[PDB]
RNA sequence: AGGACCGAACCGACUAAUGUCGAAAAAUUAGCGGAUGACUUGUGGCUGGGGGUGAAAGGCCAAUCAAACCGGGAGAUAGCU
RNA sequence: GCUCGCCGGAAGACCAAGGGUUCCUGUCCAACGUUAAUCGGGGCAGGGUGAGUCGACCCCUAAGGCGAGGCCGAAAGGCG
RNA sequence: ACACAGGUGGUCAGGUAGAGAAUACCAAGGCGCUUGAGAGAACUCGGGUGAAGGAACUAGGCAAAAUGGUGCCGUAACUUC
RNA sequence: AAUUCCUUGUCGGGUAAGUUCCGACCUGCACGAAUGGCGUAAUGAUGGCCAGGCUGUCUCCACCCGAGACUCAGUGAAAU
RNA sequence: GCUCAACGGAUAAAAGGUACUCCGGGGAUAACAGGCUGAUACCGCCCAAGAGUUCAUAUCGACGGCGGUGUUUGGCACCUCGAUGUCGGCUCAUCACAUCCUGGGGCUGAAGUAGGUCCCAAGGGUAUGGCUGUUCGCCAUUUAAAGUGGUACGCGAGCUGGGUUUAGAACGUCGUGAGACAGUUCGGUCCCUAUCUGCCGUGGGCGCUGGAGAACUGAGGGGGGCUGCUCCUAGUACGAGAGGACCGGAGUGGACGCAUCACUGGUGUUCGGGUUGUCAUGCCAAUGGCACUGCCCGGUAGCUAAAUGCGGAAGAGAUAAGUGCUGAAAGCAUCUAAGCACGAAACUUGCCCCGAGAUGAGUUCUCCCUGACCCUUUAAGGGUCCUGAAGGAACGUUGAAGACGACGACGUUGAUAGGCCGGGUGUGUAAGCGCAGCGAUGCGUUGAGCUAACCGGUACUAAUGAACCGUGAGGCUUAACCU
C-alpha cells in the first residue's frame, strides 16, 4: 500500500514517464525557467540536480552520461561549460520551486521552476 | 512440503522407483508432510524383482524434500528432489535395508534409528 | 437498482448541505508590491516576498 | 433412504420428486422404487421389491 | 495434377473474456476453419407474399418472417381487461 | 519553432461509386463540437472547377427490358 | 439517427533482416485518435512474475502455460498400399 | 448400444477408490439387413476416456506495471 | 318416419397435433416457496408376557394406547400468472439441540483397559479425493469427530449453467400421419451505475449552559472459547495370564486467529548487467529509442507468505445433571421442607479491542479571558467603537497516515521533504587508454564503474513575518459557610 514508497506515477507508463523528464530536463537548461504542474515540477527536481552534480565533475566519462542521458549534444554544450562552472561552490539544490497559481484550462496548480542562480 | 498429488522418488532398495502421496497423516485437514513425517502413499511405478509392487498402499517417511528443513541457527538445507523411505503400514518398520542418500539430523526421533544407521551420510 | 419512491426536496436538500464550498481567508498583500495575492503563492507581476523573480 | 430428483420442463418450471432407496446391511441389496407418486407406497413397493429379492437369494442359497 | 498440406490478403465464425442504458440494435481482443476451388468479390439484370428462394433451418425476402411492408375494407369482432 | 512517441501492403498518396461547395481566403464566437476555443467539415461574405488526346456522351453488342405487325387473354394485361 | 473502436471496389506499395504483401524497426508521407490535472484504497478490466506440488480445480485440463524454424538422422500398429 | 426400463446388471483391465471409458456374456422392456446391416484406412474448430509434457486452474494466494475507480476544474444523462 | 351420441335437441351433414407458436384473461385454476392440517414421516412416553443362563427393569420388547415437532410425501387452493423467474456446486454464512466429538455424571452382567444405555450441556470445532449434473449414495484414506435440521429444500440486483425446461438432430417404442413418451443422447445469450433499510469503515455540524489542550474512570458491546500424541506419576491400583487406570505435571504437533520482516524465499516494468533484430547520433566506438520490461539473468526498500514469535488459559463467584451433610413433617428412613458444602468447554467475570452522543452527556490536571456608551419589549437583549487572548484552523514541506476528510511530525526559535557528502546494499572488472592476438577477443589499469525507496550528518532549495476564526469572568433557585 504504498508504504514507504518513492516516485510518483504521473499517469504516465515508464516508458512515456522516463522520455518525459529527459525531455523536460534538456527544456530546463535551455531557458533556465520553465512554467509547468506542481506535481510534475516536484519530481523534476530527482532528475535534473542529478545531472548538475554530474556536470561539477568534468571528465569524457561523465560527458558520455550526460549524453547517455538527456540525449543531447546542445545540453552538454551548456553543461560543462556554464551550470557545473557558476555551480561549483553551491552545495546541492539548484533548482528553485515557486507556485505561480492554476491553469485556466483544466484548473491545475501551476509552478514555475527555475534554476537558483540565474543571475540575469 | 509434501502435499497430496506428489510423486517422490524412493531412497531405499525395496524395489520400488516412483511413488505417490495419497494422504498426508497427522492432523486433521493437514496440508503439508515435514521431511519427518508420515504419509500414506501408493506405489505408481517399480521394479521387476522386487519385494513390492505397483498398486500397493502402505506407509512411508519422507527423508528429502526440495524446501528442505531449518536449524536452531536459521539455517536451512535445500535438497535436489523428493524422497521417502518404505514402511509397513501396520509395524511402520522400514522394508528395505540399503538407502541411497542422505538424510536430515530431524530423523533421530529413535523411532526410525534403522534409517539413521543405514544412511550413508548425516 | 433504482429509487422506489422519489426523494423529496427536503432529502435533496439535506445532501447537498455539505457541498457548500469554503472561503480562501488566505489572502496576503506583498511587502514590495502590496498586490492581495495568495499566501505561498507568486503575486500576478511575478513578485513574492518583494521580490520580482520572474521578471514578467 | 431417502432423496430427491428432478424432472421435465416446456419453460422455466422445476418439479423435484422423491425417491425411496432400501439399502440392507447383511446383504449389500440396495432397491429403490420411483413407481408410485406417493412416499409411503413407494417405500412399500420398495419392500415388495425388497422381500422379493430377498426371496431371490433364498432361492440360489437353496 | 490435386473440392492436397502449412500459412497472409480475402471469406467465414469454433472457444474464452470484455461489452449488455455497449464504441457497436451481435462488435472488439487473443487464439482458430477454408485459403486453385462445391472459392470469393465488384457492376448490371431475373424470380415476389401464401408466392419467391432454399447443400432444407421453416432459414432469408431492406435491422421487421409458422408467413414482409403500405393503404383500404375497418370505428372488423372481443361473453375478456 | 525545438525535442518525444505511433502507423508505415497502413492511421500513406491517387481514381470509380456516392454525397453536393463540406475546397481556398477574410472575418465573427451565442447556437453545433460530448470540455475551453482568438480553432474547425460551425454562421456570414467573396472567390475557385478552363480538355480534339482523361472519363461520360458517341459507334457496336451480352444477360435482360421494351417491343409495329402477330398469337393469346373477362378488362387490365402476357409472350414475342 | 451521432464528428460512432463497424462496413466500402480498383491502382502504386520502398530500405535492413526475413521464404514472404507475415513480422520487427524505419523512408516518402501522415497522425498523437477533441476533455484534462492529481491520487496510487477496496474492487473490475488488460498484462508480467512466482517458492514447493503439479489437475488435487472443475460438468470437462475451459482458460492459461507449453510445443513451435532450417538441415540431417530416424519413424510402429494398421492400410484402400 | 446415440437403442437396455429394471440397472451403477455380472465378470476382465485401468485407479488407493471408476454411475463415464475399453473388451465379454446375452436375461434384446422395445437391434436388425437400402426406415440399409456389420466393419473400415484417411479426414474432422466433432462426442466420451486415459498417459506424458506443461503450467497459478487449484492447495493458497502474494507482489508489481497500465486503464477505471477516489479527489479537483468544465459539461452533463438514463431506467424508475 | 329419419333424428336428435351430450336425451330443452347450437340443422338431423363434422377426428387429432403444437416445446415455431401467437392474442385476449386468471392465483376465479395447477408446478417452486410460504399458510392452515398433521393422515404419513420423525421423536418421546404407557402397560406388557416373552426372548434373555436364574431374574424383562440388563436393555429390547411383540399385541395395543396417548401426545409433541411442522425437518418427508401428501390434503385444501388462502397469497403472487399487468412475473415470487432456477436443481446442484462455489463463496459467505447464522440459529435451535433431539450431541458427532471434547467436558460433567447414574447403572452395569464395565474385573482391568475399554464399551453399551440414559441424564446435563451449544463454548468452540464439525475432512481430502475417485464415480455421477448431483442432493443422496458407494468406495479409498484419514480424524479427537468427519452430527441432525431450520434459515423461499439459506444465498443466482454475488458467480457458474453441468442437470432440467426454447428453437436444430439422432435412436428405441407408440401413432396411418402430424407428433408424443415411467424414455437417453450430442449442441444450446444468466440483464441492472444502489434512492431507502441493513451492514463494514470514515468524516462534517451541533450539543455537553464559559472557552480550550490532554490523560482516564467506566455503563454497555464485540472478539477470543478446538484438540491429538509422547514421557513422567507408575509400566502403580485392578488383574488368572494378556493387558494396563483416575488425578496432577512437563514437552511437542495439527487446524485457526493476531502481529511482524530479524531469518529462508516470492515480487520488486523507478537499480546493475547480458543479448537478438533494427533505427538514429556522419562512420567505428560509446550510448539512447522501439519490439509484452523485446527476451532474459540477478536485486535494495517496501508489501507478503510457504518464513518467525504469540495466544487459546489458570483462577474466581453462582449453577446444571449428580454426590452430599444434618434433619423433621412421618419418634424410623430420607439431600430439603428452614439451613449448609462441592459440582461442566455451559452463565457472569478473568484475557484483548471499542467505548461518556452512557443527552443519565462523568472525573482529574493545566492554561486563558475581570473595557466604555447608548436604546432599554428594562432582557440570560441587541447594535457601535475599542479590544480579540488560550487554542484551533487556514496555507506550506510531508508521513512506515491515508479512497476524500480525518490522524501524526515540522514550519528558519528548522532536519519536514528534496538535493548534496560519506557509508551501506545490489550489480559484477565501466568508459578511455596501453599491451598481446590474423581475428573474434582477451589481459592490465580495477572488486572498478554505476547504484531508486536504506542509515548517519549538512540548511544549498522550498517550508515568510503576519493575517482569519475564537472573546471581555460565565443564568435562576435553595442550602451550607464568612461579614
Amino acid at each position: 500500500m504504498r508504504h514507504r514508497k518513492s516516485g510518483r506515477q504521473l499517469n504516465r507508463n515508464s516508458s512515456h514517464r522516463q522520455a518525459m523528464f529527459r525531455n523536460m530536463a534538456g527544456s530546463l537548461v535551455r531557458h533556465e525557467i520553465i512554467k509547468t504542474t506542481l506535481p510534475k515540477a516536484k519530481e523534476l527536481r530527482r532528475v535534473v540536480e542529478p545531472l548538475i552534480t554530474l556536470a561539477k565533475t568534468d571528465s569524457v566519462a561523465n560527458r558520455r552520461l550526460a549524453f547517455a542521458r538527456t540525449r543531447d549534444n546542445e545540453i552538454v554544450a551548456k553543461l560543462f561549460n556554464e551550470l557545473g562552472p557558476r555551480f561549483a561552490s553551491r552545495a546541492g539544490g539548484y533548482t528553485r520551486i515557486l507556485k505561480c497559481g492554476f491553469r485556466a484550462g483544466d484548473n491545475a496548480p501551476m509552478a514555475y521552476i527555475e534554476l537558483v542562480d540565474r543571475s540575469e | 512440503m509434501i502435499q497430496e498429488q506428489t510423486m517422490l522418488n524412493v531412497a531405499d532398495n525395496s524395489g520400488a522407483r516412483r511413488v505417490m502421496c495419497i494422504k498426508v497423516l497427522g492432523g486433521s485437514h493437514r496440508r503439508y508432510a515435514g521431511v519427518g513425517d508420515i504419509i500414506k502413499i501408493t506405489i505408481k511405478e517399480a521394479i521387476p524383482r522386487g519385494k513390492v509392487k505397483k498398486g500397493d498402499v502402505l506407509k512411508a517417511v519422507v527423508v528429502r524434500t526440495k524446501k528442505g528443513v531449518r536449524r536452531p541457527d536459521g539455517s536451512v538445507i535445500r535438497f535436489d528432489g523428493n524422497a521417502c523411505v518404505l514402511l509397513n503400514n501396520n509395524s511402520e518398520q522400514p522394508i528395505g535395508t540399503r538407502i541411497f542418500g542422505p538424510v536430515t539430523r530431524e530423523l533421530r526421533s529413535e523411532k526410525f534409528m534403522k534409517i539413521i544407521s543405514l544412511a550413508p551420510e548425516v | 437498482a433504482v429509487q422506489q419512491n422519489k426523494p423529496t426536496r427536503s432529502k435533496r436538500g439535506m445532501r447537498r448541505s455539505h457541498d457548500a464550498l469554503t472561503a480562501v481567508t488566505s489572502l496576503s498583500v506583498d511587502k514590495t508590491s502590496g498586490e492581495k495575492h495568495l499566501r505561498h503563492h507568486i503575486t500576478a507581476d511575478g513578485y513574492y516576498r518583494g521580490r520580482k523573480v520572474i521578471a514578467k | 433412504d431417502v432423496y430427491r430428483t428432478s424432472g421435465a420442463g416446456g419453460q422455466h418450471v422445476n418439479r423435484t420428486e422423491s425417491a425411496v432407496r432400501i439399502t440392507h446391511i447383511p446383504t449389500g441389496i440396495v432397491t429403490q422404487c420411483q413407481n408410485d407418486r406417493s412416499q409411503h407406497k413407494n417405500k412399500d413397493q420398495a419392500m415388495k421389491q425388497m422381500k422379493a429379492k430377498l426371496y431371490e437369494l433364498e432361492m440360489q442359497k437353496k
